[PDB]
């Protein structure tokens, strides 16, 4: 009961901090979406059918071919963002559809009602991912890290989910990275490897090296570096309490 | 009382909390900030306090 | 060489057109975000009046 | 008081006009969606055209290396499609080569 | 007093929107960095040409 | 002691005149920087590798060749500024390079 109360309270706090509504989070995180054939979905179908060349090879080549056309269709700005969103949806598979077998349900114009319902669910999950990226603000160097190596997000995750706690932790991750400021790309590429230590995060956040390494030793007794985001978040929570 | 009592200003190995809290309150400072204050006084080293 | 210079001139044209398209896209998204936050400020100003 | 009520009506008119401008920016044909679709489609066509033109330049390089009897004349530099800047100025580099 | 508090909230909203515009100018693809790289690369190619 | 006090005072005065912070001067003047491979450094590597032609002659010619590419990579405005910054770093040699 008190876990549910604390969850609802901190979710409402994060919601009103992000200036969203419950309808907005319900749009970005729902699962009871429609099955009707939207004109945007029709434009995605005809673009991804006509503009695409001969049938290519999987996530290796077909994704790199179809990412500019998908970023053209659903209003994303970068083909790299569209590519890592395609990897995100290929490791999630809404209603069994990967990115392959959505192309095969497309480009037919003779499909079952279950087939067009599955393609509509696929396009709506794509639109939800577009909103979940452009609302929180992700220039893909933070995003494709969490897509490709979800261990660096949390060491227990191994598959980046479409859930509200994953959204909230994405928000706090993006907030810490934007609070890093001028060293943000260095913090990101040091978390890409396992070389992100104190005297770098303490420099990027204007803290003290010994205070940061004391909090890091408090959350992990022998882990010298920052090997994860969850240790960074609980380290900054320890710093907030100590401050 | 300004006694010649040794106290290692590394933030974990003091265990003489009277003089430590008195110095931290009198200098309005943390344990780590006191340690780096003493390190600045001896050129990045802590010989003996 | 004439065929290659043809293809490379067409590629120069396409790169110039892609540059113009992406800068028009950025200016358009900027104007849209400006109109949205202007609408929110108008609501807040009515609530102040 | 009546002057302040007229001022509030003026502010409501300003809100309605800003909403009309936002609706016009949504409903115009040359909105951000058209430019997003244009830049995605054109990036795809631009990359495939880069493949075709670098193949034509390699054709011309093979022709030059056969005509002037020298197999080491490598004139097309590897690269020129810098993906982080979406491969711009590739035609400039190939025209230089 | 409550009207002045609402005015301060309006000013905070203006600061947040100006920060959003600055973040958009940083995060757009056609920013100043792309044009800097374009003018350097094109100056090199222009001199060799 | 009074030399150190006067130095700290006039440095703080120049700092607050220039509207910088101690973190800003520490960024511009530090020596304990990172050793991680930044994406900006990767872009500098691939630009200065691919865009550069055959290996040129020292500060006389290689610097004048590579100054537009370096001014392209790190965001400077003039190839002449990039060239004299290259002379500045060639007479300084960080870590022997």
């Amino acid at each position: 009961l008190t876990q549910l109360i604390s969850f609802l309270f901190q979710c409402t706090q994060w919601l009103t901090t992000q200036k969203w509504s419950v309808s907005d989070v319900f749009l970005m995180t729902t699962d009871n979406y429609s099955t009707v054939l939207t004109p945007d979905i029709e434009n995605l179908i005809t673009t991804l059918s006509n503009g695409l060349s001969t049938l290519s090879l999987g996530d290796d080549e077909l994704i790199r071919a179809a990412a500019p056309l998908i970023a053209a269709s659903i209003q994303m700005d970068s083909a790299k963002t569209a590519e890592t969103i395609l990897l995100w949806i290929n490791q999630i598979k809404p209603q069994g559809l990967t990115f392959d077998d959505f192309m095969i349900i497309a480009a037919n114009r003779d499909r079952s009602e279950n087939e067009t319902s599955n393609m509509v669910a696929f396009c709506q999950v794509l639109g939800q991912l577009s909103l979940i990226v452009r609302n929180i603000g992700l220039s893909e160097n933070e995003l494709t890290l969490l897509v490709t190596k979800p261990e660096k997000f949390q060491s227990e995750t191994t598959a980046l989910q479409h859930d509200l706690p994953t959204l909230q932790a994405l928000t706090r991750f993006h907030a810490v990275i934007m609070r890093c400021g001028s060293y943000a790309t260095e913090i990101l590429t040091a978390l890409e490897l396992g070389a992100l230590t104190a005297e770098q995060l303490a420099v990027a956040l204007k803290f003290d090296a010994q205070v940061v390494t004391q909090a890091l030793q408090q959350t992990d007794l022998g882990v010298n570096t920052f090997t994860n985001w969850r240790t960074i978040d609980v380290t900054l929570q320890w710093l907030d309490v100590a401050a | 009382s300004a006694d010649n009592t040794k106290l290692d200003l590394t933030p974990g190995e003091s265990k003489n909390h009277f003089y430590l809290g008195i110095m931290k309150r009198a200098f309005r400072v943390n344990d780590t900030e006191l340690y780096t204050l003493w390190k600045l006084a001896n050129g990045g080293t802590n010989p003996e306090f | 060489l004439e065929n290659a210079k043809w293809g490379v001139s067409q590629l120069i044209q396409f790169g110039n057109t892609l540059l113009s398209i992406t800068e028009r896209q950025d200016a358009e998204a900027l104007a849209e975000i400006l109109q949205t936050q202007g609408s929110e400020l108008a609501l807040q100003s009515i609530k102040m009046q | 008081r009546e002057a302040a009520v007229l001022q509030k009506n003026y502010l409501e008119t300003q809100q309605a006009q800003t909403q009309a401008q936002l609706a016009f920016l949504q409903s115009k044909f040359s909105n951000a969606a058209l430019y997003n679709w244009l830049r995605g489609r054109l990036s795809a066509i631009y990359y495939q055209f880069y493949d075709l033109a670098v193949s034509l330049c390699l054709m011309a390089e093979q022709t030059y290396q056969y005509e002037l009897n020298n197999a080491a004349a490598h004139f097309i530099k590897p690269g020129a499609w810098h993906g982080t800047y979406a491969g711009l100025l590739a035609g400039e580099t190939l025209m230089l080569n």
